Formats: structure tokens, C-alpha cells, sequence
């Protein structure tokens, strides 16, 4: 079998730059019969079945704008993104396309770098058909922030809670790239009663800040 | 335009079998070659079946030869793949690929979900998420098996504004939350509602948000 | 030895090119390779052309040539074949 090696792992470029990834083959993909490389590649976004970019090494599919250029021969192949994109963030897998079995590289992930952006927070109390079972999840939503990077703080009665807190970060916006995270503190419902403000805070600038009574 | 719509995902056994269908249009289906590609959660792609467009010649991957059959019915345009003896390493997303000379594999579908567990299908609780004393409102999808769900506000109405984020697993169960945007002036006026499908264990439910805590 | 290797790619890459395309609008000839020729998907009552066989010891100096074939009016191939602009040029 083939193995198609894709480096960088990922990388991180802003908008209007310019990247480049390399993809190599541990055999020849050149048919020297007609004098192409049997190499192709996608582009999977967030949450979307891959999409075909370049075929026989630097062929682009219809519709493909010009901006993405593939080249290479042999074992040794690159694609290019020129004028880098907010909507160009997704995995680029390069697979072989030469004799079976059909094998892909592990894929080189393209992240954008933006601006600093405050998150939007909100609170929310646990709902009273949660309560009645014997729940008891509080919902804090940290939206379009960047970067990534971020830190969630629940405070009950003014102490601090870290236990229960589960946190899920999305993937990059596909428009204005930025980052957005849901923490959930679960509780029981007898815990939950027996204290009465609930906080989260998010820090990045000053901790933002929101609560609730009961 | 060509379109591939993956069908037959789910939860199975350790050892048992499953049949996935894929249904093409937009082309001439009888006329191209077909192949299945399936990719496990946050990993890359795995080539595993091709039927030619006469059934004549098929190739297997590896890892599947003997337990997989690729097959098709051109009169009914559907593409077949029957997967047996599975194990929980054939967990991934499902697809079902068409060719465009010069290359094998260009139009992809949607793809169909494969969770190979001995975990049991439980269907979700969905919980309101309403503010205290634009504003964001949420829905709780709790404690669910396997994945997926498909979280929609006002049946699809409410698109731009929305976020919902990837499940966590916990005690063989899925949480997962969804917030949307709004004016103020929508909301409480105007209906707002999540509406959560889970197909493994055909639920669908509406839930409507109601203002006060 | 390579020609013949070459010439087993021609006729795979000749059916990969049928397994991956399909036949232009209306009655047309299925496409076929016999051989020597990959001969693809053509509308009926028209006589085909594809470039002189990549896999040739003399395709370099043939590679602009084509092998001709006729179509038939029912979507039927003929038999008979012009390939005098691929042949080896001594
Ligand atoms: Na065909």
C-alpha cells in the first residue's frame, strides 16, 4: 500500500496570506505512459463531506478558483492557497489516486488568526422540568470570542465550583472565524437549592461577568 | 447537480451486521463506478470498497475484506454496502463516493453515522434553556446514546445566530447544548422552539421557550 | 517487458476513464477498448477519433495522429478502423 505523508499537522495563517502544505508518497505516483501524477486533493470544512479541489496533481475541478494551485511529481507534492480566506478553513487531505487500495494522508488543518474578540456570555437556570427529575444543569455560552484560548470560572454563593463543570468548544466560524464555548455545571437538585447565586466568569481585560439568583 | 444521500447509520452490536444504502441523482447512475470511504471521529479518511458500474469488477481495503459485500441496483439508483462481524473500530461516518475522470473519487454525500458499541440507545431529554432577570436562548439536549442529533430552531426559520456545540460523552451518554440570537422584540412575542430529532431512537421533539427563569 | 506494462495501464486507464464519465446525451456508441484503442463514449452516425495509444514504442513521433472508428447510426461500432497516423515512422 501507498502512504501518503501530510506536513504541517496544521497551521494557523491570517486572512489575505498565503500558505503552502506537502504531501509525499512513499511511491512513485507518476504514470511515465502519459506523463501524469496520480494525486488528488480535498477540502473538508467543519462539519462537511470533502470536497474535490485539485485532480492529477495540479487540475483544477470546475469551479475551483485560482487561488488554490497544486504541483509536484513523483513523491513529492504541494498545495497552495494564495489570499487566504475566512471560508478556507477546513482539513486538506492530498490522497492517492494511482492504484488501489485508494489511501489519503492525514490531513493538514488550516486555522485562521483574527483579532481579539470579547466574548458574548449568558446564564442560564436549570428548568424546572430538569428540577422535577432530580437535575440540576446550569448553561453558561461564551460566544464568538478569540482566541481559543479561554477560561470558564462558576462561582456559587461567591466560592468557587469546580466540580461538575463540563466544557465544549465549537470549531472556527467559517465567516468571522472566531471561537465559541458552552459551560454546563450540572448539579443535583438538592445541592442546587441549598445555595442561591450562581456566576460565571470569563477571562481572557477584565473578567466578564454574569449571574443569577436562585 | 449530482447529489449522494447516505442512509442506513445507527448503533450496532460488537459482531453484529448492518446495511448501509446510498441514494444518487443528478447522474447517469447505472453509468459510474461507486465507492464507499468512511472516516472515523476527529480522524482522517479510509478508502473501503469500489463497485464498477456493471457490478463486474470490485475491490476491497484490507480491513474489510470478508466481512463487507459492496453492492448496488442501478434501476433503483441506490448504492449498498453490508457490513458484518463489526467491531468498534469500524466506528465512523459513512460515505458513498461518485468518480470524475480523471480521478476515482469527487462528489461525496452527507454521510451516515456507524456506532459500533454494546452500549443501549437511550433517547434524549431536552430542556429549556430561558434567561433570569439581543438575547440568547438555549435548549439542553441531555443524556443521550449514541450520536447524532439534529438541533433546529423554529424548524430551520431561525438559521444565522445559532450555535450548537459538540457533545460530550459521559456515563455512556451525550450532552450536548444549542443557543440562538434573537431581538428582543421576538421573543416572548413570537414563538421560539428547538426542535431535537434523535433516529436511533426515533425521537423528535419540540420544545418551546418560555420567558420566565 | 515495459511495453507490455505500459500497455496494461492504457487499458486501465481506459476503463477507469468509462468508469468514471458517463455518454454524452442521446444514442451513442458504448464506449470499448479493443486492444489497441480506448475508444469512448460517441454520438451516433459520427466517426470517432482518439489520440494515437500513449503506450506505443513510436508515440512521440505519432502523438499529434489519431486512430479513426465509425459510430454507427444505432449506437453500434463498426469494424473497420483507420490507424495510419499512428503507425511506426521507420
Ligand atoms: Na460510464
Amino acid at each position: 500500500d501507498i502512504v501518503m505523508t501530510q506536513s504541517p499537522s496544521s497551521l494557523t495563517v491570517t486572512a489575505g496570506e498565503k500558505v503552502t502544505m506537502s504531501c509525499k508518497s512513499s511511491q512513485s505516483l507518476l504514470n511515465s505512459g502519459n506523463q501524469k501524477n496520480y494525486l488528488t486533493w480535498y477540502q473538508q470544512k467543519p462539519g462537511q463531506p470533502p470536497k474535490l479541489l485539485i485532480s492529477w496533481a495540479s487540475t483544477r475541478d470546475s469551479g475551483v478558483p485560482d487561488r488554490f494551485t497544486g504541483s509536484g511529481s513523483g513523491t513529492d507534492f504541494t498545495l497552495t492557497i494564495s489570499s487566504v480566506q475566512a471560508e478556507d478553513l477546513a482539513v486538506y487531505y492530498c490522497q492517492n489516486d494511482y492504484s488501489y487500495p485508494l489511501t489519503f494522508g492525514a490531513g493538514t488543518k488550516l486555522e485562521l488568526k483574527r483579532a481579539d474578540a470579547a466574548p458574548t456570555v449568558s446564564i442560564f437556570p436549570p428548568s424546572s422540568e430538569q428540577l422535577t427529575s432530580g437535575g440540576a444543569s446550569v448553561v453558561c455560552f461564551l460566544n464568538n470570542f478569540y482566541p481559543k484560548d479561554i477560561n470558564v470560572k462558576w462561582k456559587i454563593d461567591g466560592s468557587e465550583r469546580q466540580n461538575g463543570v463540563l466544557n465544549s468548544w465549537t470549531d472556527q466560524d467559517s465567516k468571522d472565524s472566531t471561537y465559541s464555548m458552552s459551560s454546563t455545571l450540572t448539579l443535583t437538585k438538592d445541592e442546587y437549592e441549598r445555595h442561591n447565586s450562581y456566576t460565571c466568569e470569563a477571562t481572557h481585560t477584565s473578567p466578564i461577568v454574569k449571574s443569577f439568583n436562585r | 447537480d449530482v447529489q449522494l444521500v447516505e442512509s442506513g447509520g445507527g448503533l450496532v452490536q460488537p459482531g453484529g451486521s448492518r446495511k448501509l444504502s446510498c441514494a444518487a441523482s443528478g447522474f447517469t447512475f447505472s453509468s459510474f463506478g461507486m465507492h464507499w470511504v468512511r472516516q472515523a471521529p476527529e480522524k482522517g479518511l479510509e478508502w473501503v470498497a469500489y463497485i464498477s458500474s456493471g457490478s463486474s469488477t470490485i475491490y476491497y481495503a484490507d480491513t474489510v475484506k470478508g466481512r463487507f459485500t459492496i453492492s448496488r441496483d442501478n434501476p433503483k439508483n441506490t448504492l449498498f454496502l453490508q457490513m458484518t462481524s463489526l467491531r468498534s473500530e469500524d466506528t465512523a461516518m459513512y460515505y458513498c463516493a461518485r468518480g470524475k475522470y480523471p480521478t476515482w473519487i469527487a462528489y461525496w454525500g452527507q454521510g451516515t453515522l456507524v456506532t459500533v458499541s454494546a452500549a443501549k440507545t437511550t433517547p434524549p431529554s431536552v430542556y429549556p434553556l430561558a434567561p433570569g432577570s439581543m438575547v440568547t436562548l438555549g435548549c439542553l439536549v441531555k443524556g443521550y446514546f449514541p450520536e447524532p442529533v439534529t438541533v433546529t430552531w423554529n424548524s430551520g426559520s431561525l438559521s444565522s445566530g445559532v450555535h450548537t456545540f459538540p457533545a460530550v460523552l459521559q456515563s455512556d451518554l451525550y450532552t450536548l447544548s444549542s443557543s440562538v440570537t434573537v431581538p428582543s422584540s421576538t421573543w416572548p412575542s413570537e414563538t421560539v422552539t428547538c426542535n431535537v430529532a434523535h433516529p436511533a431512537s426515533s425521537t423528535k421533539v419540540d420544545k418551546k421557550i418560555v420567558p420566565r427563569d | 517487458g515495459e511495453l507490455y506494462q505500459r500497455w496494461e495501464h492504457y487499458g486501465q486507464e481506459c476503463q477507469k476513464m468509462l468508469e468514471t464519465t458517463e455518454p454524452p446525451s442521446g444514442l451513442a456508441c458504448n464506449g470499448s477498448f479493443d486492444m489497441y484503442a480506448c475508444w469512448n463514449y460517441t454520438a451516433a452516425n459520427t466517426t470517432a477519433r482518439v489520440s494515437c495509444p500513449w503506450y506505443l514504442p513510436w508515440f512521440r513521433q505519432v502523438s499529434a495522429g489519431f486512430v479513426f472508428r465509425q459510430c454507427g447510426s444505432d449506437g453500434q461500432w463498426g469494424s473497420w478502423r483507420d490507424h495510419t497516423q499512428c503507425e511506426n515512422p521507420e
